[PDB]
């Protein structure tokens, strides 16, 4: 796997904050033959979290395959204890002081410092209690935006999307309108991308889907949650996968809202462009061929199955809408496989899915099959009739016995 | 206008490079009324645009409102545009075709009328295909070919895009290359009610056999 | 047999050989017999061809 389109710096300049090293440390131990721009990005910028135990494991490891800094690691540890430590005297002070404003102030350094060393339960469980003391629109928002960020990062999606719901509810019904569209801060944008994706996480594709086709441009870019490039990837393959022809004509193809947030992923508007207007053979190439790269991804990657599987299954439903008696010969070359391959896949969805149709393997053609009301409507009613009857009679037998008393005895 | 002039002009630009469905529609709708109050001596080049753009929305079907434009327009160095109003409001293909290859060094070197023909010979093939269709219930692929003078692949794409659409009711038949439209309506409803019935006869029979114990 | 009627609710005509490798049955010849008793005893609506070699199922 030699990828040399995968620009690292512009990877590295579209995040911020923690969710680097996580993002890197899972492309890293899930894609080799990164030697030289892992080396020099590393070197330039492992120094953050404070945390270089399961580091120096993993890099061990690989030296083998193919340290410790007692003093750098002290004064890091003096200082943030020492700045921890001063943290709680201003806290102190202030909470003598008594003023809202000062209290405030203070656990938001406090929730700034746990980011900044990686302790995020006591910071959670500290914002849960000061939500009480916070009573202004704005400190509730931003005190609603810290509580869901951290648990993102802590991976219950569950959990915040009560959060998500009750900051959507609690400010005058969504902003009733919404703002003329959203106000000129990026809020409800935030509100809605991480509430697809928890949706995303808590594999509701549609629900993902909805929600992160609604997000704006105007947001600019969030370095703390997903990439634009991200966020657009997510609602083009979940919509996709899930949506139906009216809706993706009306919410994707249509829509004067994703666009130009397609214009950053040339080739997913190309994907669902030929998705779209039935050239199937170069969209599952494109798609095929894209997913070794979302294959690195860190919230996509354990979807990547099903988002595909659906994908071909509604092509191949799709594909056999219009027709009454299709030729195996075009199907097969059309969806980039094998005549015996396509007769599996074939049979496989005629026996559960929505295709209705019967193989004829003489002549490797699939025809439609119509099905009669009035032959199956007699059928069901014969059959409802009959086990009517034996129900009846069984349980006439049953009052027979429960009126003489029968039953068995222990000896 | 500062900044609302630069705002709107880059919107427009865009709007005209790339044409986002609806809202460059109405972009475009709203600067040609602008530069039609504002740009009197520009309409020699702006009248063109104007009937491109009454195809496009084919819901005004009144170029010819304005007495004004006809003196002007019965001048024979510019009549392109109104022989194409006229036959795309009649619904005929071979009258388009024959003027859009016959007219010369006024259409077709215009970009901003090339990138947007394709949908205007488009749309007249689908009508007059959808009207074609009505009497017959089995009728040959080779036929429409012949009628629309396109390839039988291409008739065989807008058939699916149309059926795909939901504005042709029918079924293409490839192994015979024809397609059969399905106008024999059955009473569907009377067994649709006999298998209601059915269902909760069986379920009202269940739950009056389980009350006994 | 369950199978076999199984085989009938998305094929209209199969290959003998074909079939006796989805019913797990080795031999297009045991298929058939297989086949033949079925639609003797009632329980499918089929039909066998032997210059072909192959079943056609009809269910209706």
């Amino acid at each position: 796997v030699e990828n040399p389109s995968l620009d690292l710096e512009q990877y590295a300049a579209s995040y911020s904050g923690l969710m680097r090293i996580e993002r890197l440390q899972f492309i890293a131990d899930h894609c080799p033959t990164l030697r030289v721009e892992a080396l020099k990005m590393a070197l330039s910028f492992v120094q953050r979290t404070f945390n270089v135990d399961m580091y120096e494991e993993i890099h061990r490891k690989l030296s083998e395959a193919t340290a410790l800094d007692t003093a750098w690691v002290e004064a890091t540890r003096k200082k943030a204890l020492l700045k921890l430590e001063k943290l709680d005297t201003d806290l102190k002070n202030y909470k003598g002081n008594s003023i809202k404003e000062s209290i405030r102030r203070g656990h938001d350094d406090l929730g700034d410092h746990y980011l900044d060393c990686g302790d995020l339960s006591n910071a959670l469980k500290c914002y849960s209690r000061a939500r009480d003391y916070c009573t202004s629109a704005k400190h509730v928002i931003n005190m609603c935006l810290n509580v869901i960020k951290v648990s993102v990062y802590l991976q219950n999606w569950s959990h915040v999307l009560s959060y998500v719901s009750k900051a959507e509810s609690t400010p005058e019904i969504a902003e009733q309108r919404g703002e003329r569209d959203s106000q000129t801060q990026a809020i409800l944008t935030k509100l809605k991308c991480a509430a697809g994706l928890a949706e995303l996480a808590a594999r509701k594709y549609k629900q993902a889907a909805k929600c992160l086709l609604l997000a704006s441009f105007d947001h600019c870019d969030f370095p703390e949650l997903l990439s634009p490039s991200n966020v657009a990837i997510y609602g083009g393959l979940c919509a996709l996968a899930t949506f139906d022809r009216q809706e993706l004509q009306r919410n994707v193809i249509s829509s004067s809202s994703f666009k130009l947030f397609l214009e950053l992923e040339p080739q997913v508007r190309d994907i669902i462009f030929k998705f779209y207007e039935s050239k199937y053979a170069s969209c599952l190439k494109m798609l095929d061929e894209m997913k070794d790269n979302l294959l690195l991804d860190m919230y996509l990657a354990p979807h990547v199955r099903t988002l595909y599987t659906q994908i071909r299954n509604r092509a191949l439903i799709q594909y056999f809408s219009p027709y009454v008696s299709a030729d195996m010969h075009r199907m097969a070359a059309a969806f980039n496989t094998t005549v015996a391959a396509l007769e599996d896949e074939l049979t496989q969805l005629i026996l559960e899915g929505l295709i209705s149709a019967r193989v004829d393997s003489h002549s490797k053609i699939l025809y439609a099959r119509d099905v009669d009301q009035r032959s199956t409507t007699f059928e069901k009613s014969l059959l409802m009739g009959k086990e009517f009857q034996r129900r009846a009679k069984a349980m006439m037998l049953r009052a027979a016995v429960l009126r003489n008393q029968i039953h068995v005895k222990s000896p | 206008p500062l900044i609302m002039g630069v705002i709107r002009e880059c919107g427009g630009k865009m709007h005209l490079r790339e044409g986002e469905f609806e809202k460059a529609h109405t972009d475009f709708f709203e600067a040609f009324k602008n530069y039609d109050e504002s740009g009197s001596p520009r309409r020699t080049t702006c009248l063109k645009y104007l009937v491109l753009a009454n195809m496009l929305m084919k819901s005004g079907i009144n170029p010819f409102d304005s007495q004004e434009a006809k003196p002007y327009k019965n001048d024979p160095e510019i009549l392109a545009m109104t022989n194409l109003v006229s036959a795309y409001q009649n619904n005929d293909i071979t009258e388009f075709e024959k003027i859009l290859k016959t007219n010369h060094s006024n259409i077709m070197d215009d970009p901003f009328i090339r990138e947007h023909i394709e949908e205007l010979l488009r749309n007249i093939r689908t009508q007059v295909l959808i009207k074609l269709i009505k009497p017959y219930t089995r009728i040959h692929i080779p036929f429409i070919s012949k009628e629309l003078n396109i390839d039988v692949a291409d008739v065989e794409s807008l058939l699916v895009q149309c059926i795909l659409d939901n504005t042709i009711h029918g079924r293409i038949d490839q192994v015979n290359q024809l397609l059969e439209l399905d106008h024999q309506k059955r009473g569907g409803a009377r067994y649709t009610a006999l298998d209601k019935w059915t269902n909760q006869l069986n379920s009202l029979n269940q739950a009056v056999v389980s009350k006994l114990a | 047999k369950k199978n076999i009627q199984r085989l009938t609710k998305t094929f209209l005509t199969l290959s003998l050989q074909d079939m006796a490798s989805r019913v797990q049955l080795s031999g297009p010849q045991e298929a058939e017999k297989y086949v033949l008793h079925m639609i003797e005893d009632g329980e499918i609506f089929a039909s066998i061809n032997q210059k072909d070699g192959m079943v056609s199922f009809h269910d209706n």
